[PDB]
């Protein structure tokens, strides 16, 4: 019984309402299904249970609606604590099979990143490694795109990104990617720049550095 | 109460590992890999005494259960590295209505052939290509430790806001690598000290890094 949620990212602001779907590839018996929360670095939170009723300290603005192959979750208004993913669930005359999440995060005004670069530490080149890092912070929306190039060399498969989950302030992403060469390939080349590619920006940025 | 479970586990590929969940209805045996959804394993109600599995796991799991309830997952491959939760569905009566979930705090799991390793905590050093205005920024590389997790703090925790510790990545080499950055008053980098305190409890390294300019 696989089941697909829709849309995978909402955006919406704190005092709107939100509409998250639910459709199945089967029946889900009858009054066999639930919706749990879940927030970054917690256990999922059981929202409601058996498609209708709610769960205990659940309060009156989510609703579990829908029947048959189609489900929803309905929160009436938005506030900041509800901003999470959502994972519905059923549990009747089967194997049991979750849904893949809808990511609910704050619509913002969108907000083009700060491009930083850093340059291996010379205690790292002594290890016999190199690491290259280069920052994108405090962007909105959480889409972005960075390359590396080495003397104008694009560089492909030898980096890799991690994004921070959206701030409980700014509502804001952050991204950071480390580029990885040997001690050798990074004495044999000079110059070290990071090219980043977000919607705020008129104009791609590139940060850049050389050795010395 | 609540659902204790069993601490971190690594194992390497093709063992088995066994996961305890003590009580102070059903028993749920649920799976949730790193930025991934939930997994259903399978569950197990003492009232029959026989537990219903996934047929994706049908052949390597086994659910059974002092009031202990255990979940055993043989020929373990990376994929199963995991965060395993136990998790009782129990309904409550008050007002004439009947909803509660009561949850395990989880037992992270990871498969792999790599052996427990500290970390290197580099410095990200600020400089003119790592200032946009008057503000720089200035941070600590923790690369090449196993398993995870890894906690890192500013200042032992003086230092909170403009913080960004992000989500470690797992290298070709199987130990993880991680960043942690801070934006700072560009004027600061020559009167304040910034120092990230990092631990790596599995390897028990504990590391403060003074992370200064040039």
């Amino acid at each position: 019984i696989v089941l697909t949620q829709s849309p995978g990212i909402l955006s919406l602001s704190p005092g709107e309402r939100a509409t998250l779907s639910c459709r199945a590839s089967r029946t889900i018996s009858r009054t066999h299904l639930a919706w749990y929360q879940q927030k970054p670095g917690q256990a999922p939170r059981l929202l409601i249970y058996g498609v209708s009723s709610r769960a205990i300290g659940i309060p009156d603005r989510f609703s579990g609606s829908g029947s048959g192959a189609d489900f929803t979750l309905t929160i009436s208004r938005l506030e900041p604590e509800d901003f999470a993913v959502y994972y519905c669930h059923q549990y009747g005359n089967s194997p049991q099979t979750f849904g893949q999440g809808t990511k609910l995060e704050i619509k913002r005004t969108v907000a083009a990143p700060s491009v930083f670069i850093f340059p291996p530490s010379d205690e790292q080149l002594k290890s016999g490694t190199a690491s290259v890092v280069c920052l994108l912070n405090n962007f909105y929306p959480r889409e972005a795109k960075v390359q590396w190039k080495v003397d104008n060399a694009l560089q492909s498969g030898n980096s890799q990104e991690s994004v921070t989950e959206q701030d409980s302030k700014d509502s804001t992403y952050s991204l950071s990617s480390t580029l990885t060469l040997s001690k050798a390939d990074y004495e044999k080349h000079k110059v070290y720049a990071c090219e980043v590619t977000h919607q705020g920006l008129s104009s791609p940025v590139t940060k850049s550095f050389n050795r010395g | 109460l609540q659902l204790v479970q069993s601490g971190a586990e690594v194992r390497k590929p093709g063992s088995s590992v066994k996961v305890s969940c003590k009580a102070s209805e059903v028993i749920s045996w649920v799976r949730q890999a790193p930025g991934e959804g939930l997994e259903w394993l399978g569950v197990f109600i003492p009232m029959f005494g026989i537990a219903d599995y996934a047929q994706k796991f049908h052949g390597r799991v086994t659910i059974s259960a002092t009031s202990t309830t255990y979940m055993e997952l043989s020929s373990l491959r990376s994929e199963d590295t995991a965060i395993y939760y136990c998790a009782k569905v129990l309904q409550v009566g008050r007002n004439l209505v009947v909803p509660l979930d009561l949850w395990g705090q989880g037992t992270l799991v990871t498969v792999s052939s790599a052996s427990t390793k500290g970390p290197s905590v580099f410095p990200l050093a600020p400089s003119s290509k790592s200032t946009s205005g008057g503000t720089a920024a200035l941070g600590c590389l923790v690369k090449d430790y196993f398993p995870e997790p890894v906690t890192v703090s500013w200042n032992s925790g003086a230092l909170t806001s403009g913080v960004h510790t992000f989500p470690a990545v797992l290298q070709s080499s199987g130990l993880y690598s991680l960043s942690s950055v801070v934006t700072v008053p560009s004027s600061s980098l020559g009167t304040q000290t910034y120092i990230c305190n990092v631990n790596h409890k599995p390897s028990n390294t504990k590391v403060d890094k003074k992370v200064e300019p040039k």
